[PDB]
């Protein structure tokens, strides 16, 4: 069908506009980050993907959560979340993110960013290499590129 | 001058790219247009090339297939597409390629390359390996 | 026809407002021993039209505690005022023809700075109403120096019309004439534009992002374009006022081109301090502009009063 | 054995007083502050809950350390140090019910 | 024969370890003059 | 033959040995059901036909592996045979208040439930729980319902040992029905037929409504009966509509509009491509009185006391408030005066 | 042994002090972190590009976990479970029980790629070389329980990266 068409190509042009500009929010709460800032760096410069480290969460479109996340600092973590708005990715890094990593077993530690955030793109290591965490980046880019949003509200 | 020289050195990587239509391929695929010597290829496609000259981590350079596995990559590519033969080669672990040195021949060893099948049929699904410890008496078939 | 005319002035300077963030963000990595964006587009052409399509697909937040119709009308402001600047501006024939094109500038540009504090305070959150405070501090120190410099360059136009000024330097640049007056110019455009080294209003480092760190999706994207398009104009300002271009009135686009290109390499000073540079602290900003430019402004308005005089080079009031 | 701030049951009960009335009077700031759903009466409820929990304490220095520790919380209240989960942490909405009954407990699971 | 990372017979080269920020440009004296020239043109 | 020993505290890691199958998981009830599942440590199998998106917000409700999203096709009976292959229990909360191009209320209401009850039967699930409005009826004015009816008629016909819950309008933070009143705002003054006035609602709270249905899921007893859930109180309409915009602190200003003036907006607004704001039969169902049907078991068979309105209000319409009354407390407006 | 930072007088002769005026006036300093920042925009960017182009790694790089096999095909592990108890996150589950053949072989043997720190630990440890960390570090996935590896995973990441996996264990086997 002609309308399934147009559809299929807007939704075509919609994610390729949020994929090409992801910009993560400058959210780092452990050793993580520093693998984060040299993705950022030179070598592996991000910004050639499209991606730009923006502060304020209703100005970003993606958050890395790069550190353990511990009990203190996860509603700080979910009001962030809540106030990004959407469409809105999440991409945990690192082992204590991811699953709570070395210090599973701590009081003070949330096994794992899913149990506060809905988490998109899991990327294992501990420090993730930066190189890791750009392919996780660009895994979310095609995670984006598979979305059919509009050809789902045709046919619904 | 050497502004001549390094025009007619872009005419050359147009050149070399097999004409302005290769040459926009390779410019839309990866973004980069230079020209290397092409040390080998996979069987699943992926062309390998490497210019010593140019400085360390651009030295070599893989060009990922269109077709891998099923699954059209002409513009999604993913570093797992890389088989671990050619792995170390390109991320510098060992300085001999594989066709120079190839790997020992193992049965086990698989003989198709699978890239992340995160998000796929494929999926890894995790499951218990391990049998039901406790077994439950089964009640007797007969009334009495 | 005239409609046409206002079209091919405001959508062309959207454009170019668009590929001057890739320009920075290339500029600003290649200085930085980076690659600025190359993956979307060739040589990352495409960039700014994905970031556009990005912004304007994505969810506007209304602040709970926002007041809704300042929120909405600053952005407006912000945006309508940078288009209109333009308008005045010869290049080489200006698209209106003023009188007093220079003044209705200087309150354009005085208007627009509403929008910054509008916009924070509406947002109804402390970041914000900090940013627009700095927003004020910073209107406060540039203003009047502003003011004095351009009257003491316009005295040797002899008016305030801006196309007189291709006439008042055809045979020289007028840096020549007054360089530190250009200096001082030059300055304080980087300060009215906020731009680094005097990003106090935004100043993410040490306000997550100031006045708008309330504002998502399009509201923000024309915040962003009016940024851009405010330094575009005052590096166009600062090309017609000090560095003119040759006009032969047969054929224009000569000077066209000569404006584009100086207009160009100004904005490239512009993302070149911002590489360069850190970032002043706005009571730095208010004490170099009251204690250092504001009295050199004065004694250099002075001279320029007097040379005129005793020199007998009064330039023509026509 | 050393006071900690009180050589008698009598002194400690007069803090405890003290700190009853903070925790009384700042109640309804609390609700207006953090944005609660509660009411005054339901909160000031939970006070009094919270205080009778360590009714049963007859030695004044440990008295003396829970009005220390009471304080503390009310400063974490009194300043947005704490969130509304902090707050609403008191009251164990999410958590469901746990019967009490012998019958209960024994068809729920092994737990004693 | 024992084979492990050691120096180089004789040792490595020397290291740079101090700064060298150069000596760059005219005299003040002379800046003020260029500028007070252009000035004079200018004006002229 | 799907029978699960529960195991554990009752919390996330432990298994309360429910196996359930969701339809319609990714909407205002299947949120809460499946947080109520998720959290008892059940596993939870989501049959999802939009966007995954759209579900990410569930994905956090359930511990590792418990939720798993599988997409399905109301159409497709396979689809169903294979979300309901393994599950003990099957949940179906499918149903749309706007009709679409291409699903109308009879394959909502009708089609769907019968085709999953059928097929939750035919790979032997133990146990079905459907959802059908309190004002269901054959004959009422509304589509809607007249659909709720046949299909309630034909889940019982495929599914003889069904539970079928009919709930009231259900009022929570992501509710269409409140929120329906207050953006009512933005046009003005809020039309009502008749001024409300002859219309009587019994709302329940969202949650209530969710532990309803898994108590009916542990009860034995709740096999083959219907239950009608409805809230503690009683209020005619003007009264409700005039508590919501005071608990809003929004002005009310209601003004009377005929019924087929009233049915007229409605076909305007149908006409949204998208979500539309009213519908015909929205409208028919607002005015519509809910029905007592004292017959019928209701949440305080199932244990659970309906909360009141006055509670949980301010959670729903304090974000409908501005900044000056956003920090009002509960206490503030008093309850509305109650029909009982 | 201690040296002054700062700690210096400027001159107070007229042409230094025409100088220092003409840096204050004239901006001469920043001019010269003008022309630094020029520089290096002139110098060759240091991107590299990825995917296309990888980042240097050495034979001693620890990345996904593996599980080896010797050459006859036999796994190598023996379920010494040393290896588990020297994981620092405890991130190692196994369980072992005499095979058919009569030899002892893990029936369960799960690695947390979530609680793992990635130390290396147990391929030091693991007395066969069985488990081994090998040279992937592009395994990314979109859910969590993805990551928490079985005894089958691990066999099937063995032999997809053996031929690497044994390269690199040749080049640093001397080494440890
Ligand atoms: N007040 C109430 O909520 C009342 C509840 N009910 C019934 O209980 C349920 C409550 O849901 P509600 O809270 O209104 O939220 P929704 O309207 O979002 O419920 C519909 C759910 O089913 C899915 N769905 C909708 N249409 C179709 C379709 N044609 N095919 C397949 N799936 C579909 C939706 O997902 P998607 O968006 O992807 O389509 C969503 O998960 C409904 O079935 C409703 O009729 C009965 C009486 C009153
Ligand atoms: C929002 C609600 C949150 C409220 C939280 C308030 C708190 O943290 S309560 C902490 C204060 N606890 C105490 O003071 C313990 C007092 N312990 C005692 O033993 C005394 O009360 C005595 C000795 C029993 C005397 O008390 P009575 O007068 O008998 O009774
Ligand atoms: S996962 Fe490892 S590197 Fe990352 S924050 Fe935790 S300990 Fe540090
Ligand atoms: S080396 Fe690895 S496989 Fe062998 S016993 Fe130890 S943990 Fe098990
Ligand atoms: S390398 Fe992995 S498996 Fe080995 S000890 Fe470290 S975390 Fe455990």
């Amino acid at each position: 069908s002609r309308g399934e068409y147009v559809v299929a190509k807007l939704d075509d042009l919609v994610n390729w506009a949020r994929r090409s500009s992801l910009w993560p929010m400058t959210f780092g709460l452990a050793c993580c980050a520093v693998e984060m800032m040299h993705m950022a760096a030179p070598r592996y410069d991000m910004d050639r993907f499209g991606v730009v480290f923006r502060a304020s969460p209703r100005q970003s479109d993606v958050m890395i959560v790069a550190g353990t996340l511990t009990n203190k600092m996860a509603p700080a973590l979910r009001k962030v979340y809540d106030q990004m708005p959407e469409p809105r990715y999440v991409v945990s890094m690192g082992s204590c993110a991811n699953g709570g990593g070395y210090y599973h077993y701590s009081y003070s530690v949330v096994r794992g960013c899913d149990r506060i955030v809905p988490v998109d793109i899991y990327v294992p290591g501990c420090p993730p290499t930066a190189e890791a965490l750009l392919y996780g980046i660009l895994q979310l880019q095609r995670k984006i590129k598979r979305e059919k949003r509009l050809r789902i509200w045709y046919r619904r | 001058m050497e502004l001549v020289q390094v025009l007619r050195r872009g005419l050359q990587q147009v050149s070399g790219h097999g004409g302005l239509r290769g040459y926009l391929r390779v410019l839309f695929r990866a973004n980069d247009v230079r020209v290397g010597t092409l040390v080998g290829e996979d069987k699943y496609g992926n062309k390998y090339y490497e210019d010593n000259k140019q400085f360390f981590g651009r030295h070599r350079w893989v060009i990922y297939t269109t077709e891998m596995n099923g699954r059209d990559t002409f513009w999604d590519v993913d570093g797992s597409m890389v088989p671990p033969e050619w792995h170390r080669w390109l991320h510098c672990m060992t300085d001999d390629p594989p066709t120079t040195k190839p790997p020992t021949a193992r049965k086990y060893i698989w003989t198709n390359h699978k890239f992340n099948v995160s998000g796929t049929p494929q999926q890894y699904v995790p499951y218990s390996t391990t049998r039901k410890k406790i077994q439950e008496w089964v009640p007797p078939s007969t009334p009495y | 026809m005239f409609m046409i005319n206002i079209l091919s002035l405001i959508i062309p300077i959207l454009l170019a407002v668009a590929f001057l963030t890739l320009v920075e963000r290339k500029v600003l990595g290649y200085m930085q021993l980076r690659k600025g964006p190359n993956v979307v587009g060739p040589y990352g052409l495409l960039q700014p039209i994905a970031d556009a399509l990005k912004l304007f697909t994505k969810e506007p937040l209304r602040p709970a505690t926002s007041s809704i119709s300042m929120f909405i009308i600053a952005p407006i402001l912000a945006l309508s005022l940078a288009l209109t600047m333009w308008v005045p501006l010869p290049m080489p024939y200006p698209l209106i023809n003023m009188n007093l094109g220079v003044l209705f500038m200087l309150a354009m540009s005085s208007l627009a700075v509403y929008s910054i504090l509008w916009s924070g305070w509406a947002s109804n959150s402390k970041y914000a109403l900090i940013g627009a405070l700095r927003a004020v501090a910073q209107t406060i120190s540039y203003e009047v120096t502003l003011a004095i410099i351009l009257l003491s360059v316009l005295l040797m136009n002899g008016s305030y019309t801006l196309s007189t000024l291709i006439t008042t330097q055809e045979h020289i640049w007028m840096i020549f004439t007054s360089w530190p007056l250009a200096m001082m110019w030059f300055i304080s455009t980087l300060a009215e534009t906020n731009r680094a080294p005097f990003d106090l209003t935004e100043g993410e480092s040490e306000l997550v992002s100031g006045f708008n760190v309330e504002y998502a999706a399009g509201p923000f994207a024309m915040f962003f374009m009016a940024e851009y398009a405010n330094i575009i104009m005052m590096n166009a300002f600062t090309a017609i006022l000090f560095l003119g271009a040759s006009h032969d009135p047969h054929t224009p686009e000569l000077y066209t081109i000569n404006f584009v290109l100086k207009t160009l390499a100004l904005t490239i000073t512009f993302l070149w301090i911002r590489a360069s540079y850190p970032r002043f602290r706005y009571d730095q900003l208010m004490h170099l502009l009251w204690k250092s430019f504001l009295p050199l402004t004065l004694a250099l308005c002075m001279w320029h009063i007097s040379l005129p005089i005793m020199t007998a080079s009064i330039p023509p009031q026509s | 054995v050393k006071p900690i701030f009180s050589r008698d049951m009598n002194e400690a009960k007069r803090r405890v007083r003290e700190l009853y009335r903070a925790w009384y009077r700042e109640v309804p700031n609390t609700v207006h502050l953090f944005q609660l759903d509660i009411s005054v009466k339901q909160g000031r409820d939970k006070v009094r809950e919270m205080f009778m929990k360590n009714a049963h304490v007859t030695d004044p220095r440990v008295v003396d350390l829970l009005v220390i520790k009471g304080k503390m919380e009310l400063e974490e209240t009194i300043n947005v140090w704490k969130q509304r989960t902090h707050i609403m942490r008191f009251f164990h909405e999410t958590e469901a019910p746990r019967p009490t009954d012998f019958l209960s407990k024994f068809y729920v699971g092994h737990d004693p | 024969k024992v084979k492990q990372d050691m120096p180089p017979p004789g040792g490595y080269g020397p290291i740079d370890y101090k700064r060298n920020l150069p000596r760059r440009g005219l005299s003040g004296y002379s800046m003020f003059a260029v500028g007070i020239g252009t000035l004079l043109f200018g004006y002229w | 033959h799907h029978a699960l020993i529960p195991h554990g505290k009752g919390g996330r890691s432990s298994v309360s040995g429910i196996v359930a199958t969701v339809f319609g998981a990714t909407g205002f009830l299947g949120r809460y059901v499946v947080n109520h599942l998720g959290r008892m440590g059940s596993q939870v199998i989501v049959p999802y036909r939009c966007e995954p998106y759209d579900t990410m917000h569930l994905r956090p409700m359930g511990d590792l592996g418990q939720i798993i999203f599988m997409e399905w096709n109301g159409k497709d009976k396979d689809s169903i045979r294979k979300v309901v292959e393994h599950s003990n229990v099957v949940i179906n909360l499918v149903g749309r208040e706007w009709e679409t191009k291409n699903f109308d209320f009879e394959d909502v209401f009708v089609k769907i439930p019968h085709a999953i009850a059928q097929v939750s039967k035919e790979a032997g699930v133990e146990k079905l729980i459907h959802i059908s409005h309190l004002n269901a009826d054959i004959k009422s004015p509304s589509r809607y319902l007249r659909s709720k009816a046949v299909g309630e008629k034909e889940v019982r016909a495929a599914f003889p040992e069904a539970t079928i819950i009919k709930p009231s309008d259900i009022f929570g933070r992501e509710d269409r029905f409140l929120n329906y009143f207050a953006s009512m705002r933005w046009f003005g003054g809020v039309p009502l037929i008749s001024l409300g006035k002859e219309t009587v609602k019994q709302p329940v709270y969202i949650v209530d409504v969710s532990k309803g249905i898994i108590n009916a899921i542990k009860d034995p007893d709740a096999k083959g009966k219907t239950f009608a859930f409805v809230g503690p109180n009683r209020y005619l309409l003007f009264d409700l509509v005039q508590y919501i915009f005071a608990v809003a602190y929004r002005p009310f200003l209601p003004y009377p509009l005929p019924h087929f003036a009233y049915r007229w907006v409605g076909r305007l607004f149908e006409v949204s491509p998208f979500e539309p704001w009213t519908t015909r039969d929205k409208v028919e169902r607002v005015h519509m009185s809910d029905m007592t049907l004292p017959h019928l078991p209701g949440l305080e068979d199932l244990g659970i006391q309906a909360t009141p309105l006055e509670l949980k209000a301010i959670e729903v319409l304090r974000r409908h408030r501005t900044y000056r009354w956003l920090t009002s407390e509960m206490e503030d407006v008093k309850p509305a005066k109650t029909v009982n | 042994t201690y040296k002054f930072v700062n700690m210096r007088e400027p001159s107070m002769d007229m042409k230094s002090v025409t100088d220092r005026a003409a840096q204050t006036l004239l901006w001469t300093e920043l001019v010269r972190g003008l022309g630094m920042t020029l520089s290096y925009l002139f110098r060759e960017p240091a991107t590299i590009n990825y995917p296309f182009e990888k980042g240097p790694l050495s034979p001693r790089f620890r990345g996904e976990h593996a599980l080896r096999r010797y050459p006859s095909g036999e796994e190598r592990c023996i379920a010494c479970k040393l290896c588990e108890a020297v994981c620092p996150a405890q991130a190692i589950t196994i369980e072992a029980e005499p095979r058919a053949d009569g030899s002892r072989r893990t029936t369960r043997y799960d690695i947390d790629m979530t609680k793992c720190i990635y130390c290396g630990f147990c391929q030091e440890a693991c007395p066969v070389d069985a488990i081994v960390e090998g040279p992937n570090f592009e395994f990314s996935t979109e859910t969590h329980e993805e990551l928490l590896y079985n005894k089958e995973k691990l066999l099937n990441n063995g032999d997809k990266w053996e031929a690497e996996i044994a390269a690199n264990i040749q080049a640093d086997y001397l080494y440890r």
